[PDB]
Parts: C-alpha cells; structure tokens; sequence
DNA sequence: ATCAATATCCACCTGCAGATTCTACCAAAAGTGTATTTGGAAACTGCTCCATCAAAAGGCATGTTCAGCGGAATTCCGCTGAACATGCCTTTTGATGGAGCAGTTTCCAAATACACTTTTGGTAGAATCTGCAGGTGGATATTGAT
DNA sequence: ATCAATATCCACCTGCAGATTCTACCAAAAGTGTATTTGGAAACTGCTCCATCAAAAGGCATGTTCAGCGGAATTCCGCTGAACATGCCTTTTGATGGAGCAGTTTCCAAATACACTTTTGGTAGAATCTGCAGGTGGATATTGAT
C-alpha cells in the first residue's frame, strides 16, 4: 500500500534539483580539515584566508562535478547508466591525468 | 592531529556532485575511487599554492595563493581575486 | 580631456596604459595599444553583461548574480570556448540530463 | 585598484535596470583581467617573435584575432579600429 | 598452393611494423595539397616554406596517430575491438573539443 | 579528385596502426577526414595570422610553430 | 686572461648568453646576477639527463648516432621526463611498442 | 648574413661528457635545440610570474628556483636545484 | 602431429649522404673597469583577520530493510570488415627560372623622459535604501498502482 | 484509463543582509607641455629557395570471399536506490587574543649604464670521412591447413 517511487525517479530528481541551484555540496567544515590536513602533512605551520580554502572548495567540485559527466558519457558509451571504477579512469586516462 | 579527514568526503555528498553532473546510477565501488581522485587534485594545487606562499616568504595561504596555482594547473579559478 | 573620451570609451584609456607598461610585456607601448585594447576589453564586458543582464530577466531577476554570468557563457558558443578552462564560482552547470537515463 | 565603475557603466548601458551582486562584479572583474592578460600576452610574444620592441595597436589588434573565437573578434577588432581612428581624429 | 592469413594477423603484424618505424605515413604531395587549398581560404597567393609543410605534416600525423588511441581504448571500453565514428567522438569530447 | 579525398584508405589505415588499432569500421575513414580537416584548418589559421601580421606571403616553419604552441601542440624540430 | 662566467660557475652552457636572452626576455625590470647562472645550470642539467637517456637508447639499438627516434623512446619511458614534456611532440619520434592485451591472438 | 644562433655547440658539449664515443644526427639537434628554448621559456616565464605577484622588480635566482620547483617532477626538480645552486654557489667563490 | 608458405631475424657488405674536421674572416657578443642609481631588506609597528573556544539545534549523515532492475554471461545469426591478388595513376624525384625573404640604409613620426598641474576613483564610514531569500498555503503536475 | 500520493509551481508577503548613497579626504593618476632619442617603415637589392614541368617509381583502387565480430535476445542474481529511523556534528553567531600581514622610513649591496677591449660563435666552402640502410643469403620461427 505505502507509496515508493521506482528505483531511479528520485534520482532524476536529484539532477534537476542540483543542476538547478549552485550551492556548494561538500559539508564546508569537513572540507576544511581535509585541506588542512594535505597542506600540513606538505608543510607545517600554514594558515589559510578563508577565501583561500573557499577557492580550493569551489575549484574541486566543478572539477569533480566535470569529471563525472565524462564518467557518465563514458558509462554510457558501454550501454550502461551506472557509472564505475574503470569509468572515471578512462576520463582521466583520455583527459591525460594519466594516459 | 588530522588524521583520515577524506572519509569527511561523504557518501550524500559525492552522489549529490554526481547529480549536478547528470549521473542517475552510481556503483558502490565510485566513493573510494572518487575520494582517490579528490585528494590528489587537492595536493596537486595545494603543493603549488604553498609553494606560491613560501616564496612570499609568508606562512599564511592567501586566496592569490590558490588562484594562481590554479592558474598553473589550467584550472583558472574567477571569482577570488582573479 | 581624458584619452578615453578622446577615444569614445567607457573603460579607463591610461588605467589600461599604465598596466601594459607595468606588465613588461615590450620596451615600449604605442598610444594606439592602450586605446585599442580598452575598446576590445569594454566590448567584451559589454557582450557577457548584454547576456547576463537577459539571463537574470529569464529568471525574474534584478540583479545578475554569477549563475546569470554561467549561464550567459555557457549559453554562447563563443563566450563559452573563449572561457572554456575557466571557473565561475557559484555557477553551477547548465540544466541538461542524456537521454538513455529518461523514463521509457 | 578595479574595474568594477567602468563595469557598472556599461553594464547600465546594456541593462539600465539592472543591477550586478559583488561576487557577480568580482567575477566580472576576473573576467577583464584574465582577457587582458591573454591579450597583452599574445602581443607581447607577437612583438618579439618579429624583433620589434614596441607593442602597438597593430599587435594587439592580430591578437585579438589570435585569440577570440570568430564572430567575437570580427567584432571586436571593429571596436578597437574604430576607437583608435577617433582617439587619433582628435587633438 | 592456398595460404590465407586470418583476419587479424595482418592487421597485428602492421601494427608491430608501425609502431616500430617513424615514417610519416600520409603522401606528401596531396598532403602539401591539402594543406594549401585549406590555407587558400584564410589568405591567397600563398606560398610555404618547404620545412612549414614537413611540420605540419608531422604535428597531424602525431595527432592523429595519438587519437587514435583513445580511440582504441574507448572501443575496448565499450567491449569492442573494432573502433568506430562514435568512438572518435567520445574521445574527442573528454579531450575538449566537441558537441 | 577532391583533396580531403586526396588523404586516403590505406593511409589512414597505417595511421591508426601506428596508434595501435586492429580493427577498423569503414566508416572511420570519412570521420577521420573531418577531424584531420579541422586540425588543419584551426593550426593554418594561426600560423597565416602570424604570417601576416609580418607582412610575408610565404608561411614559415616557425609560424606554423608559433601556431602548435598556442594550439597547445608544441613541435620540436623545426626551431620552434 | 679575462675568464668566462660559464667557467666561473663551471658550467657548458652560456652563462652570459643565458643572461642576455633573459633581459631581452622582457620577463622582468631587471636580473639579478645569479638567476642566468641558476638557469643555465639547469638547461644543462636536463640537457644532460636527456642525452645520457638517449644515449643508451642508441646503445640498445646498436648504434652511435642519436636520431630522434632515441630522444622520443627516451622520453617517453622515463616517468618524470614524459611528464615534463607531455604536451610536447618531437619530430620523427614514433611511438612506443604498445598493443592492448585483448587485441592479441587467444594462445 | 644575420647569424643564426642555437645551443647546438653546447648540446654537443654536454654530450660527449656523458657519451663520448656517441654522435646525434642533425635532426636530433634541431629537438634538443628546441627542448631547451622550450624549457628555457618556461622557467623564465614563472619566473617573470613570480617577480610581478611579488610586486618585485628583479627575476633572481629565488625566482629560478621557485619558478623550476613549479616546473618540473620531483626528482627532477630535485637535481635541478641542486645543480642550480652547485652553480651559483661555485660562480661566487671565485674571483 | 605434419608438411608447407612465409615472415622474421641475423651476420655480413658497402656506398654515400650527411656528419666531421679545417681554415678563417668579423660583427656581435661577452668581459672589464668606472660612475651612478636604486630595489627591496631590515627594523619599528598599526591593524586586520585568523585560530579558537562556546553553546545550541536542526539539517543531515548513517545504518538498515528490501525488492526492482541493471549489469554480466551466454548464445547465435548475418553482415561487414580483412585478406588478396590485380592493373596503372599518382607520387616522387630531379632539374630551373623568378619572387620574395632578408641585409642595408635613411629620417621622420612617434616613443621616452622629466616637470608641473589637476582631476579622479579608491575608501574609511555613518546613513538610507531595496531586491529577494525563505516562509506559506493553495493551484497544477507527475508518478505509480490497479 | 480513473485515481490517491506527492512533489512542483508560482504568485503574494516581509524582515534583512547585502547594495546603493553621499560627504570628505588625497595619494596617486592621468593630463598638459616642451625637450631628446630612435624605432621601424620604406625603398633598393641580391640571392635563396620555392613553384613548376618532366620523367622514373611504386603505391593505391578494386572486386571476391568468408570468418569473425557486434549486437540482439534472454536470463540469472546481486547490488543499488528508496524509505525510514536515530541522533551526531555541522552550521551559526559571538567574542577574544595575538600572529602575522602589510605600511613606512632607512640605507647599502647589487643593478644599471656608458665606454673601452678582447674574443667567440656562426657562416661559408672546401676536403676528407664514416654510421648505417638497405641489399643478399640462409637459417628458423610463425602461422594456418590438414
């Protein structure tokens, strides 16, 4: 009896949703310590502006967010909607990260 | 002491940067790998970021810091300060 | 009278000077370099705020806001591959879904 | 030092209602910036690729062509002849 | 008297050929063709220095030899061994050029 | 005969043995052609800009290197 | 008896002409003395690394003469020297032998 | 006739004091040649970068270090700095 | 396993094209010595903005259940690319006028340079304004079950 | 298709943070104006090296045939998406101490800028010299048929 929608409508969604707004979507806090974590174990004793860790953060999402629509292109181009390991790494080697 | 920090990159928030990209089914496998994938785009900017700051002799990363090592990378970044 | 009135421009004629100069880029700059260069500077700002402005009316909007900036970029052919490896913070990415993925 | 009063002119010129947000006019200000930097960049090597110490309107003019996509530059190269010709009809 | 390689032993035996030598493997003279009825359009009454045509010559081939590689490698993504048009244009859309 | 025409089968073919290809739908050939017009007509384009921004009729092997290298496809060889 | 820079930072390379091409560079105001003896010393270093690579290459080819084709095999087989120059094409370099695993013939 | 300048005299130099029983053909000079114009270029071109984020006037051998730090893979980064400061600190102690 | 057709590999051979050693004329470097100038380190410090701790609440991450469907494996046509031997058309090679790319020389417009005079566009900062973010409830989809 | 469950849409409403609004100060700009220097257009020129016409060469086009590949169908099942519960930690709003960025006056090692002088790297021209590519032979490995 209780409604559920089938497996890939919220889904559908989702991508309406996101591509509709422009907030960042990593937890910002959580964000942070990750950069402070790589810049340290690179180098002790940093500080950030914060405008400084804002830009890695706006720079590694549209990057991310970059990567997986080459990712879901290549999926895709396998006849499958569900992306995988070996999707991303094709991107990348395509998109010379690798090669 | 930071300690495994890029487990902060959770689940929810990977699948919602795959929605934006137009993703509708992702395997479980995609979080470890994208993480992997996260971390060294991260200390690919950050490393010239800093290096960026120690030239100036400063100890603090300013945005400049970022977007010029942005710029290195031919990822160039508007919006702070260039 | 200031060289950009001389020259019919909004943007800053010896501004533009001063920074070619600064930018080291040749021992010397001609008076024609700064005029042309702020006529093509002023021209381009004066296209992406043409689209933008439309954008935020698309969007029952006053003031353009960056998504406005995205999307008039990634909206034109032109503006888009000129500012292809670019990064518009607070943009977000155009509404767009591939078709295999669509209900049946 | 920014470009963000002579954006605002031009913004009000295409828009006369309309208003630009900071972190819009930032972008902008980037924007400007980046251009004139590739732009002032092509000259420079287009100067001395041919031995010649001077940038003037001709090396910035070819490239903007070296650097603008087609109808951009068919335009832009139209604004900046045609500001020179009236910077130079004067005085 | 009937021999008969099977199809694909040629086909390998070229490859290990290739990759051995360094030949440019497009004819000169329709390429110098090409070439100059493609610049006819940009400025006429041309003329190219020899050495020009040699370095455009070399920089497609490379560029073509390199594209086909990702190629390859987006046909076998998709379980194939036969590469084909969509393949080229994957490739060509994580590389940043495409539509 | 045409001359994107002019670039045929058989080289392709050896082209895309270079890169490691086995085997080879027929209809690579035409695609191909428009790939390799396209990468000629955006490097020419460039290195005939440079030519004339020095006043010369003839392109020259630097110009042309002065093209790969804001295309982004630097040469060695040839000076530039 | 006047010595040459080169010699004095005991380098093959142009010291001085290291120095000219650098203000002619219009890269900066000035230049400091050190700067075109750094680079320079840092051109021959790579030019060195090169070679040396390119040179075996020959070696394992049974020749004595380096083509391009030994500069590109040692290039392209060396990690960091690949990665330096990844957007770079040399002229007659070839490839590296190389074919994907599935197009081989089933043993 | 204008002179025609390359580093193809010390290229040959470098290279017999690595393999002095080898020869490069000509083509291969002409890469070499071109490897270290481009290189060349793009340490010079961090470095200008670095000098003008400075608000500094001068390219120093600080810059050249920073700018070869950016340039180029670890080790080879590395040697590189080495190299570069065994040359400044030897071109210094001598008068 | 067995030949049988072929490809591939290797040691040797040798002519020659391109690499090398020679002699040398020379303007452009590159080094030297003097004289002048100044970029940017060092020392004192005003001041911003970064790390931090503090407390509260609610938006979210997490962890589970569960069953629908998408990925993977298998089978199986039929069509389409590969091998091939066939016939000769174009490419390649090579000898040659002439059109420019270059080397030089001249001088005038145009770019430095330093000196004043003046106008502007940053900004510190209190004051006033205004688009819209975020809340709401009611009208129209859109989905999924039957 | 008719139909309940829900998400989506969209215009009306309003306190609010972020944008607009002078008022004032002023250092740094940008402009005006001689005075000095000079870069590069411009014309004349000579000598490469390029486009071109001929002839020797050596691929490519072509039609046949079939093997093997791609993709359509079908199926098993394992994993991913949806919904739900619980409650942790991020987010938000402040406030505080102080580190380190950034402003300024100061002063000298290091840089520039002629000018005199020594020399070296590039060109050219000749003559001599050599690594190797292709050409042979003959051994043997690979492939494909039976």
């Amino acid at each position: 009896k209780p409604h559920r929608y089938r497996p890939g409508t919220v889904a559908l969604r989702e991508i309406r949703r996101y591509q509709k707004s422009t907030e960042l979507l990593i937890r910002k806090l959580p964000f942070q310590r990750l950069v402070r974590e790589i810049a340290q174990d690179f180098k002790t004793d940093l500080r950030f502006q914060s405008s400084a860790v804002m830009a890695l953060q706006e720079a590694s999402e549209a990057y991310l967010v970059a990567l997986f629509e080459d990712t879901n292109l290549c999926a895709i181009h396998a006849k499958r909607v569900t992306i995988m390991p070996k999707d991303i790494q094709l991107a990348r080697r395509i998109r010379g990260e690798r090669a | 002491v930071l300690r495994d920090n890029i487990q902060g990159i959770t689940k929810p928030a990977i699948r919602r940067l795959a929605r934006r990209g137009g993703v509708k089914c992702i395997s479980g496998l995609i979080y470890e790998e994208t993480r992997g994938v996260l971390k060294v785009f991260l200390e690919n900017v950050i490393r010239d970021a800093v290096t960026y700051t120690e030239h100036a002799k400063r100890k603090t990363v300013t945005a400049m810091d970022v977007v010029y090592a942005l710029k290195r990378q031919g990822r160039t970044l508007y919006g702070f300060g260039g | 009278k200031t060289r950009s009135s001389r020259a019919g421009l909004q943007f800053p004629v010896g501004r533009v000077h001063r920074l070619l100069r600064k930018g080291n880029y040749a021992e010397r700059v001609g008076a024609g370099a700064p005029v042309y260069l702020a006529a093509v500077l002023e021209y381009l700002t004066a296209e992406i705020l043409e689209l933008a402005g439309n954008a935020a009316r698309d969007n029952k909007k006053t003031r353009i806001i960056p998504r406005h900036l995205q999307l008039a970029v990634r909206n034109d052919e032109e503006l888009n591959k000129l500012l292809g490896r670019v990064t518009i913070a607070q943009g977000g990415v155009l509404p767009n879904i591939q078709s295999v993925l669509l209900p049946k | 030092e920014s470009y963000a009063i002579y954006v605002y002119k031009v913004l009000k010129q295409v828009h006369p209602d309309t208003g630009i947000s900071s972190k819009a006019m930032s972008i902008m200000n980037s924007f400007v910036n980046d251009v004139f930097e590739r732009i002032a960049g092509e000259a420079s090597r287009l100067a001395h690729y041919n031995k010649r110490s001077t940038i003037t309107s001709r090396e910035i003019q070819t490239a903007v062509r070296l650097l603008l996509p087609g109808e951009l530059a068919k335009h832009a190269v139209s604004e900046g002849t045609k500001a020179v010709t009236k910077y130079t009809s004067a005085k």
